[PDB]
């Protein structure tokens, strides 16, 4: 394509969600986009095409526009059943292919949102005896189900050896997800501190460990 | 309405060939493109798109190299024929209709369910299991937040519980994540009264059923 | 190869079922017909307004295509 | 002989400069153009109303004719 | 306006070939039929019509036999090329434009002047000359109506007078007619006072200048 | 063609001449005729075409119609300069040729009309000595310039051995034409009488000879 889509939109139960889509003069607007719906464990489907037309079975809660120079998609009376990754299409005569912007995840807030409770677990005694070390950040009790996680060592951002999971549902209806940093016994022991920074909505939750200390 | 129906499974060993179809209901090939797409888990959609006769002259130059992503069609109707396959070809494959020309139109009018295609020669592998303990009652949030690290195992399913099944009511499981190595990472947390930190050491019981690998570890503050 | 005069100017390949525009330019119906709808009411090459009431079958080219489908290895 | 698909349906002989009707039937301009005037405003084969604003050049057949004039002994 | 211009003469001997053109002013061949027609003297028009390329596929089956009435065209412009010609091919030939198709349209928009084409091996031939007299003054109309028969001569021109040029003021000449034999028939009448019928016998003087044949006859009632 | 045209029309100075033209359903009317003008010693020309259109130089005195099921041609303010043979065109798809009806001679009466003075001249003494005989009818002082001439022997019509001329102009402005009957000396002598019947307008002028008599 030419331009990418915003990663996600988050709006509440019975509200109207707004999903944006941009491109060049021969795609998305003047050569109008179609919108799609795919959630994990469900088949993908077409929502709208050719200005604001809809496939059979798709309700009047869906609308769209080509206004000014962009495409957009409107979801009124917003429900948990609408949640999915939503995609906006193009073709261009210089890029002669089935391409698309990027996909905007749709979030429905059916309950109050909050930042996570985070506990950071240092590398344990069994890992060091195995000549291994993993610093593990467990992020729990958050809503909605998406956070951004960064690692630091002493005072610097850490990019090497970083991997994460998706969230699962808790028995009390909140989300929990994990993040891992891969270290050698020498990398853990040579530092004064490490931390996990978890950004959620308008705030960040940070937890710390000390390789030089004990309890 | 128009509908599509895809085949399940999709599990092969390296160097084999996968052969399947997607059924078309309410129409046939002529007058439309008919194409596939795929989504690797944790990533977005990748092109298996616009059809020109049985194959295509309008493709992604970055994908049509290795076994030339040879899904294509059979007499212009839906099919897949991927030969000499490897682990890097793993994804969920979908069938759909759309527009035509050298052009997708812009619509993709009908879609299928997705084929869960995956390839591996490996036997089932048990996890490396390590205990996770809190540093203090203040930093754990007053109550005792206890856990366990379960890493480098395959396939995805694994059972994690506590005290040989005696401690289950406060136990929570986090989702497994797949890494570039082909192995999974998972953790758990259980919440208990903070008075037990200096009274009862807790046992986390990890059992990888696909391999019968059962490893327990003891969790206490240090 | 297959000749230029047996091919369209949207998919740039062999036509089987042609229709010809007000401007005298020929396209294969089954694609160009939906293109005027799924791309919009204009001519691919000259971009002037063009609809489904204006685009008509090209019988002379239909006989020309048959002249090759009936014998030639292009099939 | 010269093929059926290179010929008109008024003089029943080789076309050099074709135009095609609303009904999809092709005639050589220089005769059919004056025929709509000197015979009247209707289609030779179907007899429906037909004028000079409706009859248009057939570019695809023009290329097909050139494909033979350029090499073939029919000249 | 549009105009055409034809060549004159057209006199040949048997078995020769005639070659001429008609000039086109204000246009050229393309976009119209261009054709000829002919009129034998004393008859109507006969077909040399609708042109298809240099010749025609739409002709009169009754004319295109003998030297196939080969007028036709030269590079589709006006021409005539009639070979191995005979006396029966004599007529005035015209050039013209019209409509097109397998069809004359209905118009013949422009015309030429006419070519006077004729064929003969014969030398000039003098007439057989005979006197013509009235039966009575009552049946002649009171005055004396005197005449002479001039027949079986060629070509058409002949001088007929009376009394070696002395009697001209009352002398009238009738037109010559061409017969199927190729020869002409002509007569004259002169009106004189009825008192001369029994007084002066009249001499009619016939002189065929193309041959120098001079034959006189005496006219009186019997 | 399909149908022929009337041989001639005769109307007077400054009057309107009417010239008719007939055919079948695919020619002359529904597939309209063009009209033409040819006189002896003059080039032929097109008068009218495509309903009532006219070539440049042809005056408003000419009109035409396609009314009902026929073609027709109208010549107002009629003059001696209009005289000619006038032709009416066709094409038919069953008769795919440059054909025409037959041609109607146009006569303009610029002076009073009258039947001819006719003198019938019997075969003379020079013809019988040559073993020949010709019975000669000389028709003079008529207007307009057209007559029909028939021969009789004793009481029967004669068709064999008959030939005629066109008329010439007399010094007193009337017409004269001749007619000849070819006889042997035996055919002249074996009959009791012969005559020349000259039909003009609404009357016939007949002259007689007697092979058995003398003066």
């Amino acid at each position: 394509p030419v331009l990418t889509q915003p990663p996600s939109v988050s709006k509440a139960l019975r509200q109207t969600a707004t999903l944006t889509c941009t491109g060049d003069s021969n795609n998305v607007g003047n050569r109008g986009a179609a919108w799609f719906l795919l959630h994990q464990g469900h088949p993908p489907k077409l929502l709208a095409y050719r200005n604001n037309d809809r496939p059979s079975g798709i309700s009047e809660r869906l609308s769209a526009s080509r206004s000014g120079n962009t495409a957009s998609l409107t979801i009124t009376g917003l429900q948990p059943e609408d949640e999915a990754d939503y995609y906006c299409s193009a073709w261009d005569s210089s890029l002669r292919v089935q391409v698309f912007g990027g996909g905007t995840k749709l979030t429905v807030l059916g309950q109050p949102k909050a930042a996570p409770s985070v506990t950071l677990f240092p590398p344990s005694s069994e890992e060091l005896q195995a000549n291994k070390a993993t610093l593990v950040c467990l992020i729990s009790d958050f809503y909605p189900g998406a956070v951004t996680v960064a690692w630091k060592a002493d005072s610097s951002p850490v990019k090497a050896g970083v991997e994460t999971t998706t969230p699962s549902k808790q028995s009390n209806n909140k989300y929990a997800a994990s993040s891992y940093l891969s270290l050698t016994p020498e990398q853990w022991k040579s530092h004064k501190s490490y931390s996990c920074q978890v950004t959620h909505e308008g705030s960040t939750v940070e937890k710390t460990v000390a390789p030089t200390e004990c309890s | 309405q128009v509908q599509l129906q895809q085949w399940g499974a999709g599990l092969l060993k390296p160097s084999e060939t996968l052969s399947l179809t997607c059924a078309v209901y309410g129409g046939s090939f002529s007058g439309y493109y008919w194409s596939w797409i795929r989504q690797p888990p944790g990533k977005g959609l990748e092109w298996i798109g616009e059809i020109n006769h049985s194959g295509s002259t309008n493709y992604n130059p970055s994908l049509k190299s290795r076994v030339t992503i040879s899904v294509d069609t059979s007499k212009n109707q839906f099919s897949l024929k991927l030969s000499s396959v490897t682990a890097a070809d793993t994804a969920v494959y979908y069938c759909a209709r759309g527009g035509v020309g050298r052009v997708r139109g812009d619509s993709m009018d009908v879609w299928g369910q997705g084929t869960t295609v995956t390839v591996s020669s490996a036997s089932t592998k048990g996890p490396s299991v390590f205990p996770l303990a809190p540093s203090s009652k203040s930093t754990s949030g007053g109550t005792a937040a206890l856990g366990c690290l379960v890493k480098d195992y395959f396939p995805e399913p694994v059972t994690v519980s506590w005290n040989s099944g005696a401690l289950t009511s406060g136990v929570h499981t986090f989702p497994a994540v797949l890494q570039s190595s082909g192995l999974y990472s998972l953790s758990s947390v259980v919440t208990v009264p903070s008075s037990s930190l200096g009274t009862q050491t807790y046992i986390c019981n990890v059992n990888h059923k696909p391999s019968n690998t059962k490893v327990d570890k003891k969790v206490e503050p240090k | 190869d297959i000749p230029d005069y047996l091919c369209g100017k949207i998919s740039f390949e062999l036509m089987r079922e042609p229709c010809i525009t007000p401007s005298g330019i020929t396209y294969d119906r089954k694609d160009i017909e939906e293109h005027l709808q799924r791309v919009g009411h204009f001519d691919p090459v000259t971009r002037s307004p063009l609809t489904q009431e204006q685009l008509i079958p090209n019988l002379a080219m239909k006989e020309v295509i048959d002249a090759f489908i009936s014998e030639n290895g292009w099939v």
